[PDB]
């Protein structure tokens, strides 16, 4: 499971960084990132980061959020800056691994609120 | 534009509200902030409202306490009547009527 | 070779670095005794890697190893020559044939879940296999693993397997995958002993009768199923971690047996007790949320947890919750709790669901400083506690559950608004501290001034002094801005009658067109005594003359208290007119003053209604009963009383017996006297009070005497005698008590009890003789003097402010 750092209420412009931890369970991580839910949207990539070094961002965020991995610590760190008011959303965690010898593409955090 | 309507709107929040009245003055030369309607209102209750020179139907003056709010009714506006409009509190309890206690001089 | 390792790089431009033991997601190589090339990693190289390098892979024949990991390839026929493998990445590609798959006679790893694979019927012929991933597929059966030895670690979870039994011919393995199918029977499991974790999540299972056979397993996942009992579970305690989610389950007891579990996950179920885990001491997790459990007594003995999510339970008292001191989570939402007191010792806590439960007061959870979640939703609470903003977390509205995060919903919160509280933690707290940080009058006085009084007595549907209500009065009760307003009405007429004395008022001036001529009488009257009261002129009797209207703005501009308030009715602008009378800054109608003056002024009414007359002594006590001794003070609260007409009081009184006194009485007991038919032939009885009145007694007929004299009024003469006197000099506003103040001077210059009642004759009784007279014409405004009489009727006049006289 991924355990989720982080979250609250900022004012426009400032900046938040969001921690996603990856349990002891979770065993071969390719691809981990972060996405968000708006009230009444879909859920939406905001960035996806991979073992080998390779760095998928939204086109609505691109130069604003940054994200950043440990490989040997599974951690994953979402550093938001310049948060426009759109963004008042709940943020999920998202990876790609094993738990228990099972492989699913689509591993899910419980999601944290980011309000502007 | 000359002798239309313009509503004005003043908004006070957590304040003495009891302890407090509200005037509305027009200085815009320098004009050492000229009396123009104050009010003293307490709930549905109003003890000041009174006004001067224009005086009543060309200034209307009003307060909803639904959102807290003081509202200035410009009515057959005369052009040579322009300046900037301040909202000042009161909150004296000694001597009703107190134009010199209008200290909290609003936004 | 180097030079093969170079060619690579120069392919693909991508740097191949010398390293060491190959990993999944290596991209480098590993050289040997005499740089011999054994192990390569391409992850993540494109879709066309493989049909671009087979020819220098091929060019060395010394490769053990290789990595095409996330490569996302379709096509693997070129890995058909390369017969000197080992260990085979092939994760996360789109490979459907593994046909090629055949030649390579040594494999001892092959990695492969993340493909399209349906047949694995070409991996056959590799006998000597330890390893074997192939979750995540579209495989259907599984014959040719049978044939494959010397497995170790098999994961073949993900696809739609339904039979088995073919794993019963591998007897080597340590962990089996085997999740995400479709599987009922697991009879073949039962020869395998070496076995230690098992994962067998989503299936079609219930019935576990061959587990028993095992007894080496550590990890045992078994959720998502339609197993109902767990009796076979009791004989293994060796089990680290059992997860039992999602079932049909009502019974726990061979769960008891187990002693060094750690982490349990008991969810969804119809559980009934939990008491069979109160042996397990060393339980780190428990989640036993969304079950019908009544009490958690038996939970009192497991101080090692460390998170407990309880929510969605038939839970109401929490008291034995307080035994444990190491927990950070604490998830009993939608249960029937009411208080949280023993939770106050939970010093560890770091997120709470408190949410959908009948909870009233949320006080108790004040010292938990530790708490970095708070979900308290849906629940019947009333009043915010101080801690609850003692706490550093952000106040949110929202329907989430998130962890940082104090939230509500659907609560009646009464005391704290719901949009304060949904604007923040910040507004909480002004809100509460505002809530932590005078007393107007509302009364008004009116004198009506005739020279009509009748008419506007129709408006109050009284021979003064009369109380109303804003209800009272027509036509000004659409109006709420003065619904709590008393007004006082006062009202005389005569010739002789003069009352001067019976801000803080409004007279509205009567006017009829034949008492036109007389109309500055009245208006400077208003000006010199009263006060600097609102004035509203009114004329009344229009319909005999429709045709008459005053010159309103000649008098507006001349009495400055006017301000254009006429009305020109017969018998309604009344009403606005006189609500924008009160409400003056020239006027007391809301001023603001302290309540114990209120206190104060209510007293002195009770007082005054029955005594009807204050002794000075009786006022200290009454003013200091609120400790006010200021004479400025007491003054201020007295001129108030006055001025408001409730409680008369004069600084000419010069009398010990009466300080104050009562307008209902005081003022008619004048009005009496000064006119009974028997004052109107000029001179008043000796002692013949009580035939004129008549609560009235010769104690009272004394007293009202005595203040009849100090009024300045009339004159005591002698035997029981009694006045009452109601060059060329004239003046404006003819004072209607000049004469009874230029009489006084009765053992002075009189010649024989000669007066007109108007005027009188004077007889000097200084050195020489002279003869005078004084007599007043109302209907000129004159006074005429026939022949000292001039001090005193100058001496009289003193007593106005600005008052204009002329001499001729
Ligand atoms: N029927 C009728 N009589 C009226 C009306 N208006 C005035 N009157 C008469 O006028 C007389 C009273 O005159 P009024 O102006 O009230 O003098 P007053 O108030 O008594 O005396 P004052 O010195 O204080 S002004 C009454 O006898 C009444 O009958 C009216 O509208 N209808």
């Amino acid at each position: 499971q991924l355990q989720e750092s982080g979250g609250g209420l900022v004012q426009p412009g400032g900046s938040l960084r969001l921690s996603c931890a990856a349990s002891g369970k979770l065993l071969s991580i390719n691809v981990m990132g972060w996405y968000r839910q708006a009230p009444g949207k879909q859920r939406e990539l905001v960035a996806s980061i991979t073992t080998g070094g390779r760095i998928n961002y939204a086109d609505s965020v691109k130069g604003r959020f940054t994200i950043t991995r440990d490989n040997a610590k599974n951690t994953v760190y979402l550093q938001m800056d310049s948060l426009k008011p759109e963004d008042t959303a709940v943020y999920y965690c998202n990876a790609d691994g094993i738990i228990a010898g099972l492989y699913q593409n689509d591993h899910w955090g419980q999601g944290t609120q980011v309000t502007v | 534009q000359a002798g239309g309507s313009l509503r004005l709107s003043c908004a006070n929040s957590g304040l003495t509200f009891s302890t407090y009245t509200m005037g509305w003055f027009r200085q815009a030369p320098g004009k050492e902030r000229e009396f123009v309607a104050a009010i003293r209102w307490s709930g549905t209750s109003t003890y000041y409202q009174d006004h001067a020179d224009s005086v009543k139907g060309r200034f209307t003056i009003s307060r909803d306490n639904a959102k807290n709010t003081v509202y200035l009714q410009m009515n057959s506006l005369k052009p040579e009547d322009t300046a900037v409009y301040y909202c000042a509190a009161s909150r004296l309890r000694a001597g009703v009527k107190a134009p010199s206690e209008y200290d909290y001089w609003g936004q | 070779d180097l030079d093969v390792i170079r060619q690579i790089e120069q392919e693909l431009g991508m740097q191949l670095e010398p390293v060491d033991k190959l990993k999944w997601y290596s991209k480098g190589y590993k050289l040997d005794k005499d740089q011999r090339v054994t192990a390569i990693g391409l992850y993540d190289c494109g879709s066309d890697t493989l049909d671009r390098i087979i020819q220098p892979l091929e060019s060395l024949k010394s490769l053990s190893e290789l990595s095409l990991s996330s490569n996302q390839i379709t096509d693997i026929s070129p890995l058909a020559s390369l017969n000197s493998l080992s260990m085979l990445w092939l994760d996360r590609n789109q490979i459907t044939d593994i046909a090629p798959l055949a030649s390579l006679n040594s494999l001892s790893m092959l990695w492969l879940f993340g493909n399209k694979i349906s047949d694995i019927a070409p991996l056959e012929s590799l006998k000597s296999l330890t390893e074997l991933q192939l979750s995540s597929n579209q495989i259907t059966d599984i014959a040719p693993l049978a044939s494959l030895k010397s497995l170790t670690e098999l994961s073949l979870s993900g696809n739609n397997i339904s039979d088995i039994a073919p794993l019963e011919s591998l007897k080597s393995l340590t962990e089996l995958s085997l999740s995400s199918n479709q599987i009922t029977d697991i009879a073949p499991l039962a020869s395998l002993k070496s076995l230690t974790e098992l994962s067998l999540s989503s299936n079609q299972i219930s019935d576990i009768a061959p587990l028993e056979s095992l007894k080496s397993l550590t990890e045992l996942q078994l959720s998502r199923n339609q197993i109902s009992d767990i009796a076979p579970l009791e004989s293994l305690k060796s089990l680290t971690e059992l997860q039992l989610s999602s079932n049909q389950i009502t019974d726990i007891a061979p769960l008891a047996s187990l002693k060094s579990l750690t982490e349990l996950q008991l969810s969804r179920n119809q559980i009934s007790d939990i008491a069979p885990l109160e042996s397990l001491n060393s339980l780190s997790k428990l989640w036993l949320n969304g079950n019908q459990i009544t009490d958690i007594a038996p939970l009192a003995s497991l101080n090692s947890l460390t998170e407990l999510e309880l929510s969605s339970n038939q839970i109401t008292d929490i008291a034995p919750l307080a035994s444990l001191k190491s927990l950070s989570t604490l998830w009993l939402s939608s249960n029937q709790i009411s208080d949280i007191a023993p939770l106050a010792s939970l010093e560890s806590l770091s997120e709470l669901s408190l949410s959908s439960n009948q909870i009233s007061d949320i006080s108790p959870l004040a010292s938990l400083n530790s708490l970095t979640g708070f979900d308290v939703r849906r629940n019947p609470i009333k009043r915010l506690p101080e801690t609850i903003t003692g706490f550093d977390m952000e106040i949110l509205w929202n329907d989430f559950s998130s962890s940082g995060f104090i939230t509500f919903f659907d609560n009646p919160l009464e005391s704290p608004p719901p949009e304060i509280v949904k604007q923040g933690k910040e507004a909480v707290r002004q809100y509460f501290q505002s809530i932590e940080e005078l007393v107007h009058l509302q009364e008004i006085k009116v004198h009506l001034i005739g020279d009509g009084k009748t008419s506007l007595l129709k408006q109050l549907i009284g021979l003064n002094v009369v109380t109303k209500q804003a209800p009272n009065i027509k036509g000004l009760e659409n109006d709420d801005e003065l619904k709590e307003c008393l007004f006082h009405f006062w009202d005389f007429g005569g010739q002789e009658i003069m009352h001067a004395s019976h801000r803080s008022s409004v007279y509205m001036l009567l006017l009829d067109s034949r008492t036109d001529s007389n109309k500055h009488y009245w208006l400077r009257h208003i000006e010199k005594y009263g006060g600097k009261s609102p004035v509203i002129v009114v004329m009344n009797k229009i319909d005999e003359n429709p045709s008459y209207n005053i010159e309103q703005k000649k008098i507006n501009e001349r009495f400055p208290a006017i301000e254009n308030r006429f009305h020109r009715i017969s018998c309604e602008s009344i009403a606005k007119s006189l609500k924008s009378a009160v409400l003056h800054p020239d006027s007391i109608y809301g001023t603001p003053l302290a309540p114990s003056w209120i206190k104060v002024k209510e007293k002195l009414v009770e007082a005054t209604t029955a005594q009807r007359y204050l002794n000075r002594t009786e006022v200290e006590k009454i003013c200091n009963d609120s400790g006010i001794t200021d004479p400025g003070e007491r003054k201020t609260l007295l001129g108030y009383l006055n001025n408001l007409g409730i409680v008369l009081y004069f600084e000419a009184l010069d009398l010990s017996e009466i300080y104050v006194l009562d307008p209902h009485w005081v003022t008619i007991g004048v009005y009496r006297i000064i006119n009974s038919s028997k004052t109107k032939n000029g001179h008043l009885n000796t002692s013949a009070l009580g035939y004129i009145l008549n609560t009235y007694t010769l104690l009272e007929q004394r007293y009202l005497l005595d203040i009849m004299k100090q009024f300045e009024l009339c004159y005591d003469e002698g035997k029981g005698l009694f006045i009452i006197p109601s060059f060329i000099m004239k003046y404006d506003y003819l004072p209607s008590t000049i004469i009874p103040r230029l009489m006084i001077a009765m053992q002075h210059q009189i010649l024989d009890r000669m007066q007109w009642r108007y005027g009188m004759v004077l007889k000097s009784q200084d050195h020489e003789g002279a003869l005078a007279k004084v007599v007043a014409e109302t209907k000129d405004s004159t006074i005429t003097i026939a022949i000292i009489i001039w001090y005193e009727i100058k001496k009289i006049n003193a007593n106005f402010t600005n008052l204009d006289v002329k001499e001729f």
